[PDB]
């Protein structure tokens, strides 16, 4: 987990 | 008059905003001169997330693996270095609107407006403070890492804040623009939790004289306290112990509206032993702390 | 994950706003294509014997340094139009629109023609707003942004004894029963924008907050009867429809939300929070929670 690295995946 | 939660006008940094491709993975950057700010994240390899060995990751990489978007227009990256957690791509453009600017590193208590963006394009902008736990209370979903939070008290836009990630209570973290994370976390997926927040007292007192100022009585006191008495309350409660710095800070507030610092803090102790009663402050039923003394001086300013 | 009071992205808005200077009055004008509206106040009882008498060079717009030169001059209601020689290069794509009661908007505070603040307000049910503004902050304005069109609904004009704001839109209606005039006006009785609390209940849901959630439903007249006993603005199936996205995407039907609310206001919060609010919050529209939640974008 619930910890995130707040990109975007495709 | 009036008192709201105003955020900086954002667009000296919309005009900033660009896209950054690497690989599967998208997020925000900052284009200011020929240089793009990014979150290193962008390099991680979309699987390997828990433990990216970041050093390993960027030199494996070509200037053309990188895929910058402003607009329409494609940016050629010439150049690529690794500041702590931020990625610096050269470009070959320089920025036409890049606005004066300079790099700040804040401290938990101050406030910055935050522009939300994902693809490189803004959706809203609101004001965050720093929090004691070096954790900010953000607006932010998957895509928004490489927001950026800023202020611009006069033609300058200090940049404070880059975003790049969420913790499991739903609260953020992120980076100065030179790449050091505010507080103890990684730009890592490993679990992380953020401590226990605690209310900036400071900003409490300073939104109390804003109340005052605004035409607000009902919550004050004929009583004083000591700094420490205060202290021993405050603590009870969570909340951030007061300073003779914290003290000094509210001082001109304390002039403008001639009620001493100590005797607003006793309007606080009441507030905090006995309650709210039901009734509201400034249009607020909670204390709020999210307003620092320099805030209000520029929102009350006559 | 998160819930703020969030603004529109106001830099199509900062490159439209100029000052305009007339005599010894400045404040703020919106400078789009080749006319700058403000409002008609600038020119001080009896606008249009005052406006006949002065000429293009009575008016002083300046666009940071730069000089615009007036050619023209005209009074529309309460707004004041001066026709330029430049049409703006920074004119954003936009439209003039009227929104209302209940609507939020995003309001550009200006002073000496120079954006200072940025902050999102809703129109009262009583057609005043709850705005921050100092003085010369007359001529800021208001707007919305639909996809890449800036919709200007809001230009300020003055404070109400009670300190809340009041102002037109960018035709020079006024909102709300109000005239520019130096003297006192009171506003009328102010009520709760209930399809808006609603809204922010789906918010805190969609954020995990859902400790208010009960078993019942009402219907539309029987929320109706409780809510205009605590001043709350009725429910109409048009406010439930516009709510139908969050309904479906939440799996809390409008009037399952209705009966939470409905005890919420004859119950109390019980001490709790919603969203970190101890009060029912008002000032979100159902499409401010979807842009919000959902990150959509502008350009
Ligand atoms: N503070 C106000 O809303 C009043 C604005 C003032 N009449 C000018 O500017
Ligand atoms: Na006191
Ligand atoms: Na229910």
């Amino acid at each position: 987990t619930f910890t995130r690295l707040q990109s975007l995946e495709n | 008059s009036g008192f709201r939660k105003m955020a900086f006008p954002s667009g000296k940094v919309e005009g900033c905003m660009v896209q950054v491709t690497c690989g599967t993975t998208t997020l925000n950057g900052l284009w200011l001169d020929d240089v793009v700010y990014c979150p290193r994240a962008v390099i991680c390899t979309s699987e390997d997330m828990l433990n990216p060995n970041y050093e390993d990751l960027l030199i494996r990489k070509s200037n053309h693996n990188f895929l910058v978007q402003a607009g329409n227009v494609q940016l050629r990256v010439i150049g690529h270095s690794m500041q702590n957690c931020v990625l610096k791509l050269k470009v070959d453009t320089a920025n036409p609107k890049t606005p004066k600017y300079k790099f700040v590193r804040i401290q938990p208590g101050q406030t910055f407006s935050v522009l939300a963006c994902y693809n490189g394009s803004p959706s809203g902008v609101y004001q965050c403070a720093m929090r004691p736990n070096f954790t900010i209370k953000g607006s932010f979903l998957n895509g928004s890492a490489g927001s950026v939070g800023f202020n611009i008290d006069y033609d300058c836009v200090s940049f404070c804040y880059m975003h790049h990630m969420e913790l499991p209570t739903g609260v953020h973290a992120g980076t100065d623009l030179e790449g050091n994370f505010y507080g103890p976390f990684v730009d890592r997926q490993t679990a992380q939790a953020a401590g226990t927040d605690t209310t900036i007292t400071v900003n409490v007192l300073a939104w109390l004289y804003a109340a005052v100022i605004n035409g607000d009585r009902w919550f004050l006191n004929r009583f004083t306290t000591t700094l420490n008495d205060f202290n021993l309350v405050a603590m009870k409660y969570n909340y951030e112990p007061l300073t003779q710095d914290h003290v000094d800070i509210l001082g001109p507030l304390s002039a403008q509206t001639g009620i001493a610092v100590l005797d607003m803090c006793a309007s606080l102790k009441e507030l905090l032993q006995n309650g709210m009663n039901g009734r509201t402050i400034l249009g607020s039923a909670l204390l709020e702390d999210e307003f620092t003394p320099f805030d209000v001086v520029r929102q009350c300013s006559g």
